[PDB]
């Protein structure tokens, strides 16, 4: 598929066969289904070659055709990833991004995109050629849909990873523009843009801290009631990794009345939605009483204890652990009122699950509200628990039971506790 | 109940090629029992019954 004439016009001294013969090579690599990129890296020199013609200053198509080449080798495959970079590409597409034509600055930008988003070590790579300067720069100017959008796009792909992480302090330089990016009205700038603080958001209290310190909770949180799915899901993500930080962080969250967006989304169709919903609830339900008070004033227990009868099983994970972190942080008045709206329930059908920690979240319910009842006993009667009445009534006393037979050791000797403790055995 | 940790950090990362595959769908399932020896082993208990 690759002759020697495409090869002796890329080698030969004619800027017009040099071009000619480019083209040739990106519209064949341009084949979906399998572009000879065996062949074209295995005659010597072209990879080499195709790089060098991105130095043509003079050679606004040139340039343009051979970082269009060298994308098409590199991207879709790790291997031919690092045949570019080892040509040593990155420096120089770095370079274009600084150029009076602004059709190979987009190629640049998409080049390096692509590039730094294959995997954590070329992500750490093309961050450590510089490419956050002069790639934020071009947000500078009032660019084109398309410019933008690959530029943003970069810069989640310069963002994302989880193990290792890029080093913070050479992606944080971004924040800035991002926040900025969070009041385009495209959905797709506003996806990616979400994406990277979706990305920098997740991890320490300190990360945290500097993603708040950008002013973005707001916009944040005003994006949870978008209507389409793909930028609802990157926003609710870092909304909800935020609120992974101290009382005082998800606190920041909270001023925002993100609490009623929430509530809203609880209802929405797709799982995935509910599920985050709830994780996130849950992590503020983890909080303080009075942020707990918030969440009820926010009236979203209803909704969690029908999420417990309703939604999938990996939803409803989520919403128990909202339940019982409330019961633990909750005070009397607050505890009285989930087991109001009926949440013994929910959590003694938790009881016999596979997931060992969902039953143990379970069982930390139960028993805080058990306590309570405790206290209600003495306090007043007839002093006899209300609660673990309710708790027989509801299957639960029976699992408490068979939960003696647990494999786990400790979750046997809470179910024995529990039971020699506000009930009894002969 | 002062001063302790509920905070829980999402499991999976999500990303833009990522966020919507549906994955797979939970088994609810039965908790694991414990070994017949270890079962016979440890004291169990009948929970006083009433209403």
């Amino acid at each position: 598929v690759i002759t020697s004439d495409m090869i002796e016009m890329i080698f030969s001294k004619s800027p017009e066969q040099q071009l000619s013969a480019t083209q040739k090579f990106r519209k064949l690599l341009s084949k979906e289904p399998n572009p000879p990129i065996d062949e074209v890296i295995s005659t010597p020199g072209v990879v080499a070659r195709f790089v060098e013609f991105l130095k043509r200053k003079e050679n606004c198509t040139l340039q343009f055709e051979s970082a269009w080449v060298l994308t098409n080798i590199a991207s879709g495959n790790s291997l031919q990833t690092r045949i570019v970079i080892q040509a040593g590409a990155v420096p120089i597409f770095i370079e274009l991004l600084s150029s009076e034509f602004e059709d190979v600055q987009e190629q640049a930008v998409w080049a390096l995109g692509n590039i730094a988003g294959d995997s954590t070590m070329c992500r750490d790579y093309v961050l450590d050629c510089n490419i956050l300067p002069p790639l934020l720069q071009l947000f500078s100017k009032q660019n084109r849909l398309t410019m933008t959008r690959n530029a943003v796009w970069a810069l989640s792909n310069l963002c994302r990873g989880k193990s290792p992480p890029p080093e913070f302090a050479k992606v944080s330089p971004c924040l800035n523009v991002l926040s900025w990016l969070l009041f385009v009205s495209d959905t797709d700038v506003l996806a990616d843009a979400c994406w990277a603080l979706s990305y920098l958001s997740d991890g320490p209290n300190d990360k945290i801290q500097a993603v708040i310190d950008a002013g973005v909770c707001r916009r944040l949180v005003e994006l949870l009631m978008h209507n389409d799915y793909k930028v609802v899901s990157p926003a609710l993500r870092a909304v909800g990794n935020i609120v992974t930080g101290d009382d005082i962080q998800t606190q920041v969250i909270l001023n925002c009345s993100a609490l009623q967006s929430l509530l809203h989304l609880l209802s929405s169709p797709k799982e995935s939605i509910k599920k985050e919903a709830c994780w996130t609830i849950s992590n503020i339900t983890a909080g303080n009483r009075a942020q707990i008070q918030t969440v009820i004033d926010a009236n979203i227990f209803p909704a969690l204890i029908s999420i417990l009868q309703t939604a999938e099983f990996r939803t409803r994970k989520e919403a128990a652990w909202a339940i019982t972190n409330a019961t633990s942080g909750g005070s009397a008045e607050q505890i009285k009122y989930l087991v109001e709206l009926g949440c013994i329930k929910p959590l003694c059908d938790l009881l016999t699950v596979m997931d060992s920690k969902i039953v143990q979240v379970a069982l930390n319910g139960l028993e805080n509200i058990l306590r309570l009842g405790e206290q209600e006993a003495k306090r007043n009667g007839t002093g006899i628990n209300p609660y673990c009445a309710l708790i027989e009534e509801a299957y639960g006393l029976d699992k408490i039971e068979f939960l003696q037979s647990h494999e786990n050791q400790e979750i046997y000797q809470k179910a024995f506790d529990l039971i020699e403790h506000y009930f009894g055995t002969e | 109940p002062l001063g302790s940790m509920a905070k829980r950090n999402a499991e999976k990362e999500l990303t833009d090629r990522n966020w919507d595959q549906e994955d797979e769908a939970e088994e609810v399932g039965t908790f694991s029992m414990a070994s017949e020896e270890v079962l016979k082993n440890r004291a169990i208990k009948k929970a006083k019954r009433r209403n």
